[PDB]
């Protein structure tokens, strides 16, 4: 079913997205994991990296990213995307054009990952906060600022600890700590 | 006695460990919070004739804090700390060893449970750590995408040489991944050790070379003299195993520390049982927690680790027990009293334990297991009354199948703790083996 | 499910381990006992593919037991029995490992506390036993009448070298017979482990070159790897000191099973610190009891063992621990409930361990002390506040005075726990250190 | 290359070492500051085809700071930041190698000499530290009071076994604390390293027969081989020879902490002679600082180390040495530019290492000795033309006379940098040797 | 002091060693001269008792010339010499301890440079030597006529296992000879140590099994201790890694002269690293050259040894390098001021070193390579950026196919460096990663 099709691989030929839309339609051939890489050169780790977001693609296709959260992000977010694997499709894109909105270091929102997936299992959510990783975050700080007790390790969650402008309600519940 | 709470500025290095405590009626609270701080270390500023000469007030034990549990009589959370000295490098036998060794039932206080532990930076890189990473163990097994395979031989016993390496090459070349033994086949005289690993370590040869994929048993070396224990695993390296395992407490941290550090000398990977473990961490007011545990076997390093599963639990235990998964693969874990983590510790690189759960569990729990532990874990069976009526590799084979098929549909973004039981029942349409693994058993607990 | 109580006549060997038992309201009570059984070994009957071929009958640890508590509500003792082959020769982590392992905490109970063992004739004879005997100690000691003398150097720490050497040197000069460094007092980088090996043997040697009787120190060697015990035991024998101290239970049973090879092996005597036994066996629902660490201590050999004492407690703890304490030194003892001991346990010439008592115990108890353990035990001092303002080796002469004058009033034939504190009183009448010790407390508690 | 001061908040392990940079010129300073940071790790970004797949930002050694020489033309201070996982524990090999492996003459800058290195307190924590600590060294010689005494046996060579020997047993007697040979005295073939050492060991035990003083003389162990080495050292310790004397740079760290780790593993002092650090540390543009190794020095685990004097030196030069003097007897030191700390250290408890110094110094400059470094240190004679016309024996009694005589004067209170030649005068009045020693030089360099 | 210049004779062994000085003014210029001469051996006639006895005439170390350097200000190299007897077999330490240890920084001169070393006959055939020679080393690698190829992995860190393993397939498949990973990748928290090195191996077992020429990999084995280093180095030769890379100077020349010892023993090729190098050798008139350092690690043997290249530095030092280039290959070499050799040396069959260049050159210097370094000799490439825009593996092919023609177009005669360019633009024609490297780069340069 294949001919020449390892050749763009081979050449290192393609964005990111020739690479993976190959690999995973190349993976029915009969080869194994151990073979794919014998030869064209990819790495099992990296062959694994591309070889999900793949999906993570499939899965984002619920809203249209509007021509600014797709233009460099055609073959980036390899370890971003590859790390998010445990989200809901109702935050997959709502992660992905927060993490474009930020520019931070690329491996960033694996523990906004976790807190999220702890915020989507509380039997409800909580009134007056909706389920986003902006809120997440802010609630995050409840479980954990809110237990602190002294200025030294409580005064450091003042730009990371909330930054959820996407809920007013987190902003309202964080204005008796001026205190 | 006056350390009861002088606000300290808890510092860098500084040991920060807690308790839950609770007196016996006509104890006031902080001079028992004191007691603590001073059985510790130095008890209770033992008079000497050199007290008048020189103060002794460099290495006080010194607790801090007091704070009554939220919905609870009688009982609070103190923390205490202890500076750096009163601890040798290698060592997680001193830490205990000066930590709890005599505090607890000191005839004044009701009970007390040793609840949480914080380990510096600068104790933390001076051990051992485990013998291989997450990373490095997927290396060297090239399981990169789903959790890995297990389980576990049954009968428990009458089930000698030919028996049990052959049952062992059915149920391996099924499809799992690993297959261990329980706690107590060591070396009785109806099972000898030596003719065991002959016939387990050909099983695994010949399964490799059939299947080609690397394949492992865990092999139980736990010993009575550290010779033996030597002897056993220098045998287990002479076959190439890849993978020893070996119980931690009934054991001993000496020889643990000791054949970690043998691991990490010949490369072999290390699984540990948690036998003897529910004598100490059961109850709720007394004794040690595991996490505690856990973190101290993070330390004397280990490559796998049993840490339960979370099925039909309380919902605060549910929380708990992820708490103290997460102490053991994220290297900077924030402070949550809810998931029971009350320090913020570091772990400077430390390429943390893969946990496994074994409980009673069926196919039908898998995917709430991929819901729990994400990817970076090992699952079991065979535990109750899941033989299957077809076969041992047949329910092997089903249970790769059921596997794949939750990792795929994981990946597909179906939220998979609502229709996990229908992925299973579309995976089951070919494969008859599952089909059975559907008969047998349901999901309808909840949704 | 139907191992509850089928009599059958409980046996030789048959390993008759017993269990205070507390279920969880809505169990019966003989299904939780046979749960235990199932439990214990080959659980709650597996079903595999051979059961209808052949059957699993060999190894079953059926139980034979239901009595209630007399004077409790829901907790009654049930006697369980576990034939032969689930254990292996030179083990007590099998033993540990085979009985409680998983046993506890199987969510169906509320509470159970491992309470008594029964260990058969067949596999006590296997064991190592002690490296010596109190025979053999004696004879290696010459110390033929009395009870050994025994204190602690303090303070704990910040008592270097010279500090810590010097000190032991009066201490031990001042007419004692061992003294014992701090329990954590391992290789602390305030304070090495080299010199004050170094400084102890010299002290020691120097001591005897002076006294002309024998002496010793407890040396601490518990370590992180089992080649650093080795190490410094081996130096321990190359500077020729006759005794090792070591904890037992956070150190672990391999490697006390292999150290207590080593002290066959070379001929020295033996040390156990009991450090976190109280983290098991405090509460009185839950845990295992310091008794079958007792007999499990005195398996895997050692010549000594902490043991606490008796000073104002409650009658039937008092007892308790003297029916443990009578359950060593004899080598065929009956079986008493109020004093714990619930089975008729041979042991076969194995010459049994010394108790030794720590406490916060002045002199004043001296003879309540030796009214208590006989002769055949050591006895501690310098726990609490009981620094001796005239000197460290004023405190020893007038200890060693305390110890003659009432070994020799036991010898007289009139009541020592009566007429006690008027002997020391009457002896101290040419000793000035031991009128000082009259002076700095008394003994009107009772008669 | 954008790392040019992004102003980081330096943090808490972070390995922030410094540079005095002078570039060519042609050259924008920051860039070139930034090429440090490229240079040390990770070199210029090195182009990959992972790098439009992942971001390589985990171990980026970053500088942060840049500073202009207060005084000079065309030089400046860089602050480097390297953060924790380019280092190996127990190594300064790999400390150097991470460093300053390829850093220096890089084409692009005219100089640069490495100043200073601020080691973390999670990373110093994991070394051996030195084998025994100032406390520990005087806890096994009994020198309490005073600074340690010493000469070095003349002339060099054609001084053979019976005469070396024999030669430093006058000294020895005399009254030294010790006298160790030059570094070129190994096994060359007029003077074979065997018999050298029997002799200077019998030496040294007679003299301790006589004296009634621990003594003790550095012996040589520069070998070629480590084996051989070992071997060579491994006599001394048969020969129970308190101390021995290798060289650090020209032997090599690597040979170097192996017998550090046997030093420390057998019980010895250790004296490591700085040979071969004016080639490496000298000019004020080029190199790295003797500070610098110093610290490696005291990571390695050295006893005593050549640190030299201040006789007539620059004021600047002079406090400087004091500077780093205390780099290695404090265990917290702040931060001076003008005396050399240029960013506050931590030691944890490392038992720092004694300083010694070795100049052309006479007795007349034994009262600057004391008023330099204190008590803490060892002193050295026999450099230069200072041939005792009298003896070598007389000669070594009179140096203890002075330095006794003057211990005194410092306790006494009188300012002794103002009257230590008067002091010298009355000390001399009934020693004939010290008048000699009197007669033969003079002080009036200064008040 | 009387040494200026008085003729001497030099002879035969004589160790003719030379220096680059430089004084301070107010010094006239013998007088250092002699100065140098005493500060090397028995320093400036220190007085003793014997010396109106017997004279010390045996072992001095007279200088015999005193030469102005040819344009320079105040420089002129001297002639010192020292006889035999200063020198230990085996050593290469002793060697540099003894010359310069002390010798620099005498607060006299401003500044002095070791520039030269002559190795007698009867000292320099008393040496290992090199494990392997040049002519050993082709007879177990099969390469025969052409220089061998090796590129660097790139990145330097955050590459791990499996992926620092797959990485080595391509380099190494793709047609070079060796590869070898940087200093700083040593044991780290990121990158065990053991766990490399099995992946590495593999890789180079199985490529060894496609192409079907001899391949290797440069394993790191600078260790922190001489036991990890031997103990690590151990595990390559059971794994069959025909070569290892260590370190010389920063590990030191005791590790390197017993590894190299262990290297004759085992039959394994020996790479050296020369990290740390540009601390000592770069300024013109302070330091030691490198070329001592090559004659010295020529004798502390060493089958490789990293010395550069001449990309297109100045005529003057372009010669340098080439002058110290053939002290080594050769075994017979005449004294060339202009080249380096300041005295005729002879190495009495010793089977000198292969060179091995890396500096940022690509493949368009790979014609003038061949026409600098003839065939003996190991080139380098993958420094700065030149990452191939196809592939490494494209890159490696396209490397060895340039090497191989251009070793042809040498062979025709034409003139290599004229027409170079030509013959990589005829050879490209077929091969199009040849013909990406035409498009990444140029040559024009110069003719």
């Amino acid at each position: 079913e294949r001919q020449e099709l390892l050749g763009q691989l081979r050449r290192k030929e393609g964005r990111w997205l020739a690479w993976a839309r190959a690999c995973q339609t190349l993976l029915k051939n009969g080869l194994n994991p151990q073979t794919l890489f014998e030869a064209t050169g990819f790495e099992p780790i990296q062959q694994n990296q591309i070889t999900v977001a793949m999906q993570v693609y499939d899965s984002i296709l619920r809203q249209d990213p509007p021509a600014h959260v797709r233009e460099t992000y055609q073959e980036w977010g390899s370890d971003l995307l590859y790390e998010l694997r445990e989200l809901d499709q109702e935050q997959r894109s709502l992660c992905a054009q927060l993490a474009l909105e930020r520019k931070l270091d690329a491996d960033q929102i694996r523990e906004v990952a976790k807190a999220t997936k702890d915020f989507c299992r509380l039997p409800k959510q909580p009134e007056n906060f909706d389920r986003h990783p902006g809120d997440a975050v802010a609630h995050q700080c409840w479980r954990l600022a809110q237990e602190r007790t002294d200025l030294t390790e409580r005064s450091r969650l003042i730009a990371r600890g909330l930054q959820f402008a996407q809920s007013a309600g987190a902003r309202a519940l964080i204005e008796a700590l001026l205190l | 006695l006056t350390y009861y709470t002088p606000d300290y500025t808890p510092k860098d290095t500084d040991l920060l460990a807690a308790f839950r405590f609770s007196p016996q009626p006509g104890v006031p609270a902080p001079e028992a919070g004191a007691a603590i701080a001073a059985e510790s270390s130095t008890g209770t500023w033992t008079t000497v004739w050199t007290d008048l000469l020189t103060d002794m007030d460099r290495y006080d034990g010194k607790c801090y804090h007091i704070e009554p549990v939220q919905g609870e009589e009688n009982s609070y959370f103190a923390f205490i700390a202890d500076p750096l000295d009163l601890f040798e490098e290698g060592s997680v036998t001193n830490i205990l060893t000066s930590i709890v060794g005599n505090v607890f039932g000191f005839k004044a206080i009701r009970s007390l449970r040793l609840e949480d532990i914080r380990f510096p930076v600068a104790l933390v890189k001076t051990f051992q750590g485990p013998p291989h990473g997450i990373q490095v163990e997927r290396d060297l097994l090239n399981k990169y995408g789903r959790p890995m395979l297990g389980c576990t031989i049954k009968p428990k016993l009458g089930l000698s040489a030919k028996n049990y390496g052959r049952a062992v090459y059915e149920c391996l070349r099924g499809g799992l991944d690993f297959t261990k033994d329980d706690e107590n086949i060591n070396s009785q005289p109806f099972q000898r050790w030596r003719d065991r690993f002959l016939f387990v370590a050909d099983a695994i040869h010949k399964s490799q070379a059939e299947t080609g994929e690397i394949k492992g048993h865990y092999l139980n070396v736990t010993a009575p003299t550290c010779e033996e224990m030597m002897k056993r695993a220098e045998f287990a390296k002479e076959l190439g195993m890849p993978i020893i395992m070996h119980d931690f407490l009934t054991a001993g941290f000496t020889a643990n520390t000791t054949l970690a550090k043998w691991c990490r000398d010949n490369g072999v990977l290390l699984h540990i049982h948690r036998a003897m473990h529910a004598v100490i961490d059961r109850q709720r007011n007394h004794g040690i927690h595991f996490r505690v545990l856990a973190k101290c076997l993070r330390l004397s390093g280990g490559d796998h680790l049993h840490s339960g599963t979370v099925v039909g639990k309380l919902e605060g235990d549910k929380a708990s027990t992820l708490g103290f998964v997460d102490l053991m693969r994220e290297d900077h874990i924030e402070a949550d009293r809810s998931r029971g983590v009350f320090f913020t510790q570091d772990w400077a690189s430390m390429p943390g334990v893969l946990p496994v759960a074994s409980g009673g569990i069926h196919v039908w729990h898998m995917p709430a297991l991929v819901e729990i532990f994400g990817d970076d874990s090992v699952l079991q069976f065979g535990g109750g009354t899941l033989g299957h009526p077809w076969g041992n590799a047949p329910g092997a084979t089903a249970n790769r199948v059921a596997l794949e098929a939750c990792v795929q549909a994981r990946n597909e973004g179906r939220d998979l703790y609502r229709e996990g039981g229908d992925i299973l029942r579309e995976a089951g349409k070919w494969s008859p083996e599952l089909a059975a693994a559907l008969d047998l058993w349901k999901e309808i607990k909840f949704e």
